[PDB]
């Protein structure tokens, strides 16, 4: 009754890999939101940093 | 824009408005630029003026900034997004972890967005300061 | 497969696609992981059989290639409570429903498709399995908690 005990342990181990992934799921989703927020806002900054009006405002910012 | 900010642009505007007539011309921008350092080339001056639909008084000035400066997340939103990756609330991220996130995952940064982001970034002892970086990225620092 | 279940795989595929860089392909090494998010519990042996790989970097799959893969895994064989208890009955030497912490961690990391020690450490944490003063656990509770999953 071995091969069967071994097949049964593999299917229990299978349940466990399941539990762990599905646990991990909700954190991936939340973090997808976080990494998108970070990626799209850094890029707005990069765009702003090469906009001539910004470049101009940024040099007159000190003299005021 | 906030009032303090709207009020800051008024003062920026009346220094850019070199001839004080109340509009900003290609000539004003050039006079004030050449005054601050290397001026942009007149092809570039032409073009930033093409950004105002009509005459460039303060109202139209305010408005081109407000359009550019909107559609971006608050500082709290951006700081919390970073904090999702900082479970101990240490308020830093290891430098290698944040590069790996940005470059390799999501909508990947290319070498030049990577080069440019971290040219500016507050990094010390292998830790990226996302609280400070967020202020920098939103102007509550830089 | 049901349209709804096809929409549901759409939303998981997309989630995983972003995490190895958003380009409409998920790595074929995450093949099993996408399927588990959908509520099935295949063996690694099962997912290798429908084209799953043994390493990141090896191969990448677009949505319509995930579809038949998920379709065939859905009839993989899943273990029952009954079988689970009988298996763990074989390690129970005193017949009172216990198995020592070390024998548990030994059967999981050593037999079948062995999990890693880290995988065992984690599952024990999440199910909140605690040993008694003698170092034993009731395996019937563990078995019930693992099968009930993280949300519960
Ligand atoms: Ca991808
Ligand atoms: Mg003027």
């Amino acid at each position: 009754r071995d091969e069967r005990l071994s097949k049964i342990i593999s299917m229990f181990q299978a349940h466990i890999r399941g539990y762990l992934i599905r646990k991990a799921y909700k954190k991936l989703q939340d973090q997808r939101i976080g990494l998108s927020v970070i990626q799209r806002n850094i890029r707005k900054w990069l765009v702003l940093r090469n906009w001539q009006w910004w470049k101009l405002y940024s040099k007159v910012k000190p003299l005021l | 824009l906030p009032q303090k900010q709207i009020q800051e642009m008024k003062e920026a505007f009346s220094m850019i408005d070199v001839d004080r007539d109340g509009f900003v011309s290609k000539e004003d921008i050039k006079a004030i630029s050449e005054q601050l350092g290397r001026a942009p080339d007149d092809k570039e001056l032409t073009a930033m003026l093409k950004e105002a639909p009509g005459p460039l008084n303060f109202t139209m000035f305010l408005s081109i900034f407000s359009d550019k400066l909107s559609g971006t997340d608050s500082e709290e939103t951006i700081r919390n997004a970073f904090a999702m990756f900082d479970e101990q609330e240490t308020k830093k991220l290891n430098i290698e972890y944040i590069k790996d996130l940005l470059e390799n995952m999501g909508d990947n940064f290319n070498k030049d967005e990577m080069r440019m982001t971290f040219k500016e970034a507050p990094v010390e002892g292998g830790k990226f300061d996302y609280v400070k970086f967020t202020a920098m990225i939103k102007g509550s620092g830089e | 497969l049901s349209q709804d279940e096809i929409d549901d795989l759409k939303d998981v595929f997309e989630l995983f696609d972003f995490w190895d860089g958003r380009d409409g392909a998920v790595d074929a090494f995450k093949l099993g992981d996408v399927c588990r998010c959908l509520g099935i519990n295949p063996r690694n042996e099962d997912v290798f059989a429908v084209g799953g790989t043994h390493k990141m970097g090896e191969k990448s799959l677009p949505f319509e290639e995930f579809l038949p893969a998920y379709e065939g895994l859905m009839d993989c064989e899943q273990g029952t409570f009954a079988d689970y208890m009988e298996a763990f009955k074989t390690f129970d030497r005193e017949g009172q429903g216990f198995i020592s912490g070390a024998e548990l961690r030994h059967v999981l990391t050593a037999l079948g498709e062995r999990l890693s020690d880290e995988d065992v450490d984690e599952i024990i944490k999440l199910t909140d399995l605690q040993e008694d003063l003698e170092g034993n656990v009731k395996y019937e509770d563990f078995v019930k908690k693992v099968m009930a999953g993280p949300y519960p």
